């Protein structure tokens, strides 16, 4: 019934490596998008 | 501090009412309150009813086997026969008897078409603990019922108000006594609808074999009225048809509710216990 | 409106505002921890990393004695701070100060805060640690880690 | 004055029957005069109504109001007391079952006003009271869900008759 | 004021009346006393209209009690349990003689607003209306503008 | 105030002592048998006979089934709450220790039999005229069956159990004012052997609490 | 400007007993691991905290017994020694504090 | 046979009497002296009842606090359950997530959690088809996810469950939790345990083998709610604890010859460790893939 918060139980060690994941994820989901004439456009 | 004695008294009744609402006293019989005469009040209670009860009879109606158990053993705990107190069991048994078919009798007559399944549960439900208990309660049986807990359990007050019944067979006669029956207890049907008595399931069943005794062709059911199909507050007739003629129609919120309803409207009919059927007749015998 | 005013309204005005940060930090620096209240001591919290940067000028520069005769009320703290303070620090290049949330202060119920100079010789504050790198939730990370690490080198 | 919550710890029960439910320990504790304000202590009890004995103790000890400090004392002895002469077992098995405030005994002193005019200050004092009942807190109540309002409305709808007629 | 009273529905004991009519009173406890004025009008109730009350009616059991008492009452009871206490202070002997006539004739129900001057538990014999009783029926149950066989 | 007023002719008026003039150490295995002797012995008669000084028509023999009467009847007032006659029965020493703890519970308790015949084992009087009050203590011996079941506040069962009779010894002293014309002999204490065994245990469960620290404190083993 | 008519205790209530008058209910509570007593997840410890404070005031009136005296700060580095230590090899240079007591278990030589 | 429904009713009814049995065993209200060993609350002595009091009285007797945060007990250095009734006097210290090293906390938080599964699996099919519970695989932590090894009906041999199924089984493993059903533990001798489980062919080699291993073949039974199963080690005290819970993925492991064993795999996380949405999606992820015991 505590609210909690994203890196609140993470350790040391994890909080980085945390960090890096997500980012890059990010990153890499962004540049999937970059082709939208070669992922099926609608009608133009 | 002011003068006088009459406001001081007065303030004190109006301090002790409100201390008994506080803690209402715990309620005991009336016979251990003031102004009790048991032989007067057992003479009261055969005329106030018009009935030539014998007194012996009738006193011994009220002593249950409880109260003769119990006043034994405080004989025998304060080291006191004279106590050869004849009990109500035989009296109760034959009062018991004489309603169940006396109130058999009064109903077959009236109503040939029920079935025995349903005279029985009218009569259990007229001879049952919570009818019997109020007409006892109402008619001073429970003041006059020597038992030995109070409030009376309600299993010995109808044993009671059965014996009292046995008293007038013995006294009076089978006559007399259906009069008393017609008038104390099929008096409890008034108002009362045929299956809130007779708590019954699964009535369209219980159509169907009916109609197969009568040789009748199976209820068909069909939506005579609707309204509010697909709102929260549908109303629906259903009517049972027999060679397509109506023989029912019952109101629901639901079909199957409806249709259950038209099942027991049809059940009313065919058995006699309409709404509007022939008042019963308290007429006095020709 | 106060977009992007980053003082805070101390004391008696501006002069006063100072004089009592001065107070605060002279305070710090001989006693190397102290307690006050919340906003004051993030408020002088700047001053005191600034003064170690003032110190590691050296006590040869000229600008460095006038700030520091300043800041430091008590004269037999600005050798401290040029000879003991600012080498202490000498490979680090910022975050001198430590700054944490005590309970309320009793008679007015004030917000309170403890400063001191990393690497004092007090008995360590009661510090927050994160959880334990053993605890179920960390292990599970462990493993997503282990397994990421292993799938890019393949 | 009156003091009748200091006489309900005096109330004994009659033994109870083999088939009897068992029945939970009722413990009743007050402090009388409290310098302080008996509408600002109404907040403080009202706030722990319904708690856990555990619950309550861990609200009280971060609240800045004077009177937490003084209610958490009450509870503090009321809770030693229970186990200690009320016959109960686990001592985090206690709940608030009633905790309210009342007026105390009041002094009245002069404010000197301007122009020679003056009022009347009341030094305010108070009391708390509270009653702490063996087991765990009741469940709170569940908010009226749309089922039993629909069941509740549909129920007036079939409870209404044809009025002023036969 | 009604709303600030209770009420109740017209109604009876054991459906008086129906099969057969049983008086409803069934004590009656007078509190004379031997000497004080307040009771003179309740002495000689007690020594000529006592006695021809009670012959008229032989169900009702009377109570008389005398006793050093300042307010004479009569307490009835009635066989659904009621119990009524009236004073007879100061009363005449004709008052006091309506008073018991006419504990003797009251049901015991209480005495408060009765909702309705009347009572039926069989208000219908031709069926209760509902709003479809003057509706028409229509070919095949069809509703307003429903096309069939579609 | 512990004590009255200063320079007061009036004093109070103790009738009872507080503890046992000489105590009677009971043999170690007399729960099995369930010189000095006669050193003893003799110190009882040269007692007895002050006892039978002050009230000639005295008799050991009959204290025994006296003595029972007395701790039977002090022991059912507390089932009742017969403060009135318990302070007939016991003294002024005993009165708080029998009652004090069962102010708000109900207490059952009965008597079911008498294992063994009680026996005065000692019997002994205080220095003579200690306040112009002389005693007399006689250290009787039972072994009975004994039934106790004590209850709460709330009527739950705390102590005991109501129906299971179990086996008591216990050597009750009694204690008289011969001195006082109307003086009576009333229980005034118990002898618990330090053998005895330990007594049935409660039935809720308890937490002694640990040392309560402060700050500056360190918990050492 | 003063009130037209006395307010009514059923309008007091509603103003007093507003949710926004109420006392909230704090969820940011919890045990401190190291002495079992209740803290803020934000503020730290009263208990630890209180113990580190007794332990730093005893320190530093130590410290103001071998300063004897106003503006006395030393320009070298202090270490705190407890009953049964010697000075280590890092030490060496720095004033010495010398406390009649053990180490606290919580107070690591470093 | 018995019907599914009375093999149920049978289990309990043994597993019940067992219960009643070691209950009568005790004489009255024998008392035993608990010293509490932890860092907190130092010295605190609980005298409890033998075969009656649990670690979680102990906690009572404390606060609430060590009754909502202890998962597990440490009485004489062994790890106990927290409803296990403690026999003898002992010292005891309470165990919970956050501690320094709570490896035996995280394997008893491990363990039920493959419990709560195979009781889910076994109720979600239909009566037609036959579920034969085999064992819970002993997976380390870090592995990812937690395992049940199931043996399903041979009609059910070219069937995998759909992600519409799996969540199925997610919602019944929730209701579990809904429920706040205790960890009930009862240790009886192997004779009990083999009579209870005689029925299913693997557990009885797997009780025999857990009997073996300990010299007076007393085996560990826990039940919640009406499922009985049998265990490697001290569960926590009850259902509540899980918070994120979901049945990943069902692996059929190999050999497939013999019999098709499937690998019904899980991962969660109790209240006091939950993780933020991001972070949850991604260790269902790798609990999707197959782990390996070693
Ligand atoms: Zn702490």
């Amino acid at each position: 019934k505590s609210g909690t918060w994203w890196d609140e139980h993470l350790s040391e060690e994890n909080v980085p490596f945390i960090k890096q994941l997500v980012s890059d994820e990010d990153k890499a989901q962004l540049a999937s998008k970059l082709c939208p004439l070669k992922d099926e456009p609608w009608p133009i | 501090v002011k003068k006088g004695f009459r406001a001081a008294f007065r303030f004190q009744k109006e301090l002790e009412r409100q201390r008994l609402l506080r803690c209402p006293p715990p309620p005991v019989r009336r016979s251990e309150k003031p102004n009790w005469d048991y032989h007067a009040e057992i003479q009261a209670f055969g005329h106030r009813l018009q009935e030539n009860f014998s007194l012996d009879l009738l006193k011994t109606a009220f002593v249950n086997s409880c109260y003769i158990k119990s006043e034994e053993a405080k004989r025998q705990q304060l080291g006191i026969v004279l106590l050869n107190l004849k009990s109500n069991q035989e009296l109760s048994e034959q009062g018991t008897s004489f309603s169940q078919t006396c109130l058999t009798q009064f109903l077959e007559d009236e109503y040939p078409d029920m079935p025995t399944e349903g005279i029985k549960n009218l009569v259990d439900f007229l001879t049952g603990e919570e009818v019997v208990c109020h007409v006892a309660r109402n008619l001073a049986v429970e003041q006059l019922t020597l038992s030995e807990e109070f409030p009376v359990p309600p299993a010995v007050l109808q044993q009671t108000f059965f014996a009292v019944i046995g008293a007038l067979l013995q006294s009076s006669g089978p006559e007399r006594t259906a009069l008393f029956i017609r008038d104390f207890l099929i008096t409890q049907m008034t108002g009362k609808e045929l299956f809130e008595m007779w708590k019954i399931i699964n009535p369209m069943g219980l159509l169907v074999e009916e109609l197969k005794k009568r040789n009748v062709s199976a209820p068909e059911s069909r939506l005579t009225r609707q309204s509010g199909g697909t709102t929260a507050l549908p109303l629906y007739f259903v009517g049972l048809y027999c060679d397509k003629k109506l023989i029912a129609e019952g109101p629901g919120e639901t079909v199957l509710v409806a249709e259950e309803e038209a099942a027991r409207v049809a059940l009313r009919k065919l058995y006699g216990f309409t709404e509007n059927r022939r008042p019963w007749n308290y007429s006095k015998p020709k | 409106i106060s977009h992007g005013r980053v003082f805070r309204r101390m004391g008696l005005g501006p002069e006063s505002r100072i004089h009592l940060l001065r107070n605060l930090l002279t305070g710090l620096v001989r006693h190397e921890r102290i307690e006050a209240p919340w906003a004051r001591v993030d408020e002088m919290r700047g001053y005191a990393e600034k003064l170690i940067d003032y110190g590691k000028l050296g006590d040869t520069n000229e600008r460095a004695m006038r700030m520091a005769d300043f800041w430091l009320t008590e004269k037999d703290l600005i050798p401290k701070l040029f000879q003991v303070l600012a080498p202490r620090y000498k490979d680090q290049t910022g975050g001198y100060t430590r700054m944490l949330q005590i309970p309320n202060r009793s008679l007015d119920r004030a917000k309170m805060a403890v400063i001191e100079y990393k690497g004092n010789c007090l008995p360590p504050l009661p510090l927050p640690r994160r959880d334990s790198h053993l605890t179920l939730l960390n292990q599970l990370l462990q493993g997503l880690r282990q397994d990421l690490r292993q799938s890019q080198e393949a | 004055i009156s003091r009748k919550w200091e006489k309900k710890n005096k109330i004994v029960y009659p033994p109870q029957l083999p088939g009897e439910p068992r029945r939970p320990a009722e413990i009743y504790h007050c402090r009388r005069q409290i310098k302080y304000s008996k509408d600002k202590m109404w907040y403080l009890a009202k706030l722990i109504r319904g708690m856990s004995i555990d619950q309550a103790l861990a609200q009280l000890e971060f609240n800045d109001k004077k009177g937490a400090k003084i209610i958490k004392e009450v509870l503090l002895e009321a809770q030693d007391m229970a186990v200690r002469d009320h016959n109960v077992e686990f001592r985090s098995n206690l709940y608030i079952a009633e905790s309210t405030s009342g007026r105390g005994q009041c002094l009245k002193r002069i404010r000197y006003h301007g122009r020679g005019r003056f009022g009347i200050m009341e030094k305010v004092y108070c009391h708390y009271f509270v009653k702490l009942v063996e087991g765990p807190p009741p469940p709170p109540e569940p908010p009226k869900t749309a089922v039993a309002h629909a069941k509740e409305y549909i129920q007036q709808l079939r409870s209404r008759t044809i009025v002023h007629t036969l | 004021t009604a709303r600030g009273t209770p009420s109740r529905f017209l109604a009876s004991v054991l459906h008086n009346g129906l099969g057969r009519y049983v008086q409803q009173l069934q004590r009656l406890s007078f509190s004379v006393s031997r000497d004080g004025a307040s009771s003179r009008g309740a002495r000689e109730f007690v020594e000529r209209e006592v006695i021809d009350f009670a012959r008229r009616n032989p169900g009702v059991v009377i109570y008389v009690n005398s006793r050093p008492c300042c307010v004479p009452r009569v307490v009835a009871e009635y066989l659904n349990g009621a119990v009524r206490e009236e004073s007879i202070h100061c009363k005449s002997v004709e008052e006091i003689s309506t008073l018991v006539q006419k504990l003797a004739d009251q049901s015991g129900l209480d005495v408060i607003r009765i909702r309705k001057p009347f009572h039926t538990d069989n208000p219908s014999i031709q069926g209760q209306w509902h709003p479809f009783t003057n509706k028409p029926t229509t070919f095949r149950g069809l509703r307003p503008r429903e096309v069939q066989d579609p | 105030l512990v004590i009255p007023p200063e320079k007061s002719d009036r004093s109070i008026h103790l009738a009872c002592t507080a503890g046992i003039f000489d105590a009677y150490v009971p043999p170690e295995g007399d729960a099995r048998i369930s010189t000095e002797r006669m050193k003893k012995t003799m110190a009882s008669q040269v007692s007895i006979r002050r006892i039978k000084d002050y009230d000639a028509n005295f008799k050991i023999k009959d204290f025994p089934e006296k003595a029972k009467d007395i701790f039977i009847e002090a022991h059912l007032c507390l089932n009742n709450s017969d403060h009135d006659r318990l302070h007939t029965l016991v003294t002024e020493h005993c009165f708080p220790d029998m009652t004090w703890d069962i102010k708000y519970k109900t207490v059952r308790w009965s008597f079911v039999e008498s294992l063994e015949p009680s026996h005065v084992v000692q019997v002994r009087c205080s220095s003579m005229m200690n306040q112009g009050n002389v005693y007399g203590q006689i250290t009787v011996r039972m072994h009975t069956r004994q039934t106790l079941a004590i209850y709460d506040r709330f009527g739950r069962l705390m102590y005991g159990q109501e129906d299971v009779p179990k086996d008591v010894l216990e050597y009750v002293v009694f204690e008289k004012q011969l001195t006082n014309p109307y003086g009576s002999w009333r229980m005034h204490t118990k002898i618990v052997p330090p053998w005895a065994p330990p007594k049935q245990p409660i039935l809720k469960t308890v937490m002694i609490p640990g040392p309560q620290l402060k700050p500056e404190e360190e918990y050492e083993e | 400007a003063a009130p037209k008519n006395r307010r009514t205790i059923e309008v007091n209530r509603c103003r007093r007993r507003n949710p926004q008058k109420l006392i909230k209910v704090k969820n940011n509570i919890d045990v401190c691991p190291e002495c079992g007593h209740l803290k803020q997840k934000h503020v730290l410890c009263a208990y630890c905290y209180e113990k580190v404070c007794k332990e730093t005031a005893e320190i530093r009136r130590q410290i103001g017994k071998q300063e004897g005296g106003p503006f006395k700060a030393p320009t070298i580095e202090t270490v705190v020694l407890y009953t049964g230590e010697t000075p280590s090899e890092q030490d060496q240079g720095k004033r010495i504090i010398e406390r009649d007591r053990k180490r606290p278990s919580w107070f690591t030589q470093n | 046979q018995l019907s599914p429904t009375e093999l149920t009713e049978m289990r309990n009814d043994l597993f019940n009497k067992e219960k009643a049995r070691q209950l009568s065993l005790t004489p009255r209200t024998e008392k035993i002296e608990v010293k509490h060993v932890g860092k907190t609350d130092p010295g605190t002595v609980f005298v409890m009842n033998k075969n009656i009091s649990t670690p979680y009285s102990c906690a009572m007797h404390l606060s609430e606090w060590y009754c909502r945060k202890s998962i597990l007990a440490l009485v004489d250095g062994q790890p106990w359950d927290m409803y296990k009734p403690l026999t003898k006097s002992c010292e005891i210290k309470f165990l919970t997530f956050k501690d320094c090293d709570p490896g035996e906390v995280n394997k008893a938080y491990w363990r039920s959690c493959a419990m709560m599964m195979g009781c889910v699996i076994e109720r979600a099919f239909k009566d037609e088809y036959m579920v034969n519970l085999v064992r819970a695989p002993e997976v380390p932590v870090i592995s990812g996810a937690f395992c049940y090894d199931v043996v399903l009906d041979s009609k059910l041999d070219e069937w995998m469950p759909t992600k519409e199924n799996l969540r199925s089984f997610t919602k019944d493993a929730h209701a579990l939790i809904y429920k706040d059903l205790p960890f009930e533990t009862l240790e009886v001798e192997a004779k009990v345990a083999l009579e209870i489980f005689q029925h299913s062919k693997y557990k009885v080699d797997f009780i025999e083998e857990k009997a073996s291993q300990n010299p007076e073949r007393i085996v560990k039974l826990h039940r919640i709610g009406d499922f009985i199963d049998v265990s490697e080690g001290p569960l926590i005290p009850r259902t509540s604890i899980c918070f994120q819970y979901e049945v990943s993925a069902v692996h059929n492991l190999q050999p497939t010859q013999p019999s098709l064993i499937r690998r019904f795999q899980g991962v969660s996380l109790p209240v006091h460790l939950r993780a933020h949405f991001t972070i949850w999606d991604k260790l269902l992820e790798r609990s999707r893939k197959m782990v390996t015991e070693d």
